[PDB]
RNA sequence: GUUUAUUAAAAACACAGCACUGUGCAAACACGAAAGUGGACGUAUACGGUGUGACGCCUGCCCGGUGCCGGGAGGUUAAU
């Protein structure tokens, strides 16, 4: 549940936490596991690429199923588990053949609950199946964008896709930021929304919060000088300039998406 | 590198004048292209990075002919 | 087990699919030991009204004594069922196997 | 390009002309094929007077067994028995691939390009109406029944 | 908490929080003549940029100028 902490010393009085009582108590399935250095945002080159990255706890990755090609086969979801990679959390699963699993934890997915996979599946949240199979209208999760790909779109928590509609190999879909996307009828979709829907509403309470889950500070660029920013100088708080990247390009507002390559797919875009 | 198979066509250096007459080094580039060109006589697909010449060049002469040359010189393929 | 009574209109092309429909859902019901009491297959009526750039659905009329979980399976096989246009189940406390 | 044809092009050849036409048309789909080849001087002396005749009657040649039709009524209806569910409506389709390894006798025999389909590729347990075309002149007309399984 | 190692430790920077905006994934964006890499083995409850800076009460009018967004009729307009 959302829980307040109490004020008994600043940067604990303004916290909130999402105490899951659900998730395992105990380490993660092992076979599972791979480790997963951190990056400090610096790419091939040694260079930062992506500011505001470095620090934060160590974490290992969780190999988990994206994909579902399993078919057929039916498991039953053997824990819940948190996942530091995902802001949802994960479920290993167990399967009649005797293979376990790590999925995306639905919204109404509790310890034994019984899924599967496969073209035949039912219509119960966390059963994936191709998105011919499933009704239009529902609401899926893990939504593929290529058959067999891998499931990209709706894995954040509490998020969902929703299908809109259905016009012989493709499917409309009103994803979660309101843009209409066109995706092959054959891609593979989990029934029901992602679990740990109250996840945005931690409020992390301190700077120490953001600093172990890996996020540097973030200088504005009016607390620089002319050469270290488009914005800059000024003796004393001056602006009077347009708002910019710190690599001269607008923000607050200019559109950045140049791909006309997919644009057959977007049916209308985000709000 | 951009070097062309055929006609060997590697990159070149001029001058972006402008209308003030202003010189700063620019390149040229081959028009490259990786075109996949049908061999009757192997029976297979070839794959070359070829400029636009270089497949003009090979539509005129055949394409055993430019794959001669290219053995000849010391190409793969 | 109550008493219901489920009136469905079926896409009108599979109509030909009615009977393993009915004798399916019939089936089902009785595994239950739920009875059936009216099974009166009302053939291709003309509808009042156009559902879903279409007249003249089939419609199917049965009365039940099922509980409650299989009536409401058999919603759900209704709503995920793609010929199955509207479905009603409702309660009628009886034994109304008369006409009509 | 001047290209010299060696098959009748549905809109351009006439197994013989030497007509022009687009390089990229004649360098990606004529040549890389044999239904066409450059007319500039040797293939003109090698086509119009060595095999101008030979190549027809091997087009002949070509052309029998495939104007044997002969499996638009093999016997009758190859039916299919796929995996599908109650309502018809059959979940997966049943492809091409699995129409050919399915029709000819028993799957390696043909190929796969000579299916045809006015309907997709299936979404029905029933009957449904699929063309061949073993020769781009075929007429073929096979029926094909869906089973459940 | 941080800062002018070596005259300035601050009311300056950061901060949790807020908002606007871009980004549908081969994401935007960054480093890179390119391959590729970081973003992220993440997927809009995510990520980048920008401004403000717990919390409480709030954030009023102006789109004329500059910018950005949308329009595309019409005027003008390059190579060809
Ligand atoms: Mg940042
Ligand atoms: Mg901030
Ligand atoms: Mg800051
Ligand atoms: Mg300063
Ligand atoms: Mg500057
Ligand atoms: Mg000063
Ligand atoms: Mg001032
Ligand atoms: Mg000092
Ligand atoms: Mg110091
Ligand atoms: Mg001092
Ligand atoms: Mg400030
Ligand atoms: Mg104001
Ligand atoms: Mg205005
Ligand atoms: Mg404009
Ligand atoms: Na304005």
């Amino acid at each position: 549940a959302v829980v307040k902490c109490k004020p008994t010393s600043p940067g604990r009085r303004h916290v909130v936490k999402v105490v899951n009582p659900e998730l395992h108590k105990g380490k993660p399935f092992a076979p599972l596991l791979e480790k997963n250095s951190k990056s400090g945002g610096r790419n091939n080159n040694g260079r930062i690429t992506t500011r505001h990255i470095g620090g934060g706890h160590k974490q290992a990755y969780r190999i988990v199923d994206f994909k579902r090609n399993k078919d057929g086969i039916p498991a039953v979801v053997e824990r819940l588990e948190y996942d530091p990679n995902r802001s949802a959390n994960i479920a290993l699963v167990l399967y009649k053949d005797g293979e376990r699993r790590y999925i995306l934890a639905p919204k109404g997915l509790k310890a034994g609950d019984q899924i599967q996979s496969g073209v035949d599946a039912a219509i119960k949240p966390g059963n994936t199946l191709p998105m011919r199979n499933i009704p239009v209208g529902s609401t899926v999760h893990n939504v593929e964008m290529k058959p067999g790909k891998g499931g990209q779109l709706a894995r954040s928590a509490g998020t969902y896709v929703q299908i809109v509609a259905r016009d012989g190999a493709y499917v409309t879909l009103r994803l979660r930021s309101g843009e209409m996307r066109k995706v092959e009828a054959d891609c593979r979709a989990t029934l029901g929304e992602v679990g740990n829907a109250e996840h945005m509403l931690r409020v992390l309470g301190k700077a120490g919060a953001a600093r172990w889950r890996g996020v540097r500070p973030t200088v504005r660029g009016t607390a620089m000088n002319p050469v270290d920013h488009p914005h800059g100088g000024g003796e004393g708080r001056n602006f009077g300039k347009h708002p910019v990247t710190p690599w001269g390009v607008q923000t607050k507002g200019k559109k950045t998406r140049s791909n006309k390559r997919t644009d057959k797919f977007i049916v209308r875009r985000r709000s | 590198s951009r070097v062309c198979q055929v006609t060997g066509k590697r990159p070149v250096t001029g001058n972006n004048r402008s209308h003030a007459l202003n010189a700063t080094k620019r390149r040229f580039l081959p028009n490259l292209h990786s075109h996949r060109f049908w061999v009757e006589s192997e029976k297979r697909f070839v794959t070359l990075r070829v400029s636009a010449k270089g497949m003009r060049v090979i539509d005129k002469k055949g394409i055993d002919t430019v794959l001669a040359e290219l053995r000849a010189r010391g190409e793969k393929y | 087990m109550r008493h219901y009574e489920i009136v469905f209109m079926v896409h009108p092309d599979q109509s030909e699919q009615v009977p393993g429909m009915i004798e399916r859902y019939t089936a089902a019901i009785t595994g239950a030991e739920g009875k059936i009491h009216r099974l009166e297959d009302w053939g291709r009526r003309q509808l009042a009204y156009p559902i879903n750039k279409l007249h003249k659905a089939h419609y199917v009329l049965m009365n039940v004594e099922a509980p409650q979980e299989v009536i409401d399976e058999l919603e759900t096989t209704f709503r995920f069922n793609d010929a199955v246009i509207r479905s009603m189940v409702m309660r009628t406390k009886h034994a109304v196997t008369e006409a009509s | 390009m001047q290209v010299i044809l060696l098959d009748k092009v549905a809109n351009l050849g006439s197994l013989g002309d030497q007509v022009n036409v687009k390089a990229g048309y004649a360098r990606n789909f004529l040549v890389p094929q044999g239904k066409a080849v450059p007319a500039t001087k040797k293939n003109i002396e090698f086509f119009e007077a060595r095999r101008a005749e030979l190549e027809a009657k091997l087009a002949e040649v070509l052309a029998a067994a495939n104007a044997r039709a002969e499996k638009i009524n093999a016997l009758e209806t190859v039916t299919i028995a796929s995996k599908a569910g109650d309502e018809g409506k059959l979940f997966g389709s049943i492809g091409t691939r699995d129409i050919a390894d399915a029709v000819t006798a028993a799957g390696v025999e043909v190929a796969k390009s000579e299916v045809r389909l006015p309907n997709g590729v299936l979404r029905t347990t029933g009957e449904h109406e699929v063309s061949f075309q073993v020769h781009s002149e075929v007429f073929a007309k096979v029926i094909v029944n869906v089973v459940a399984e």
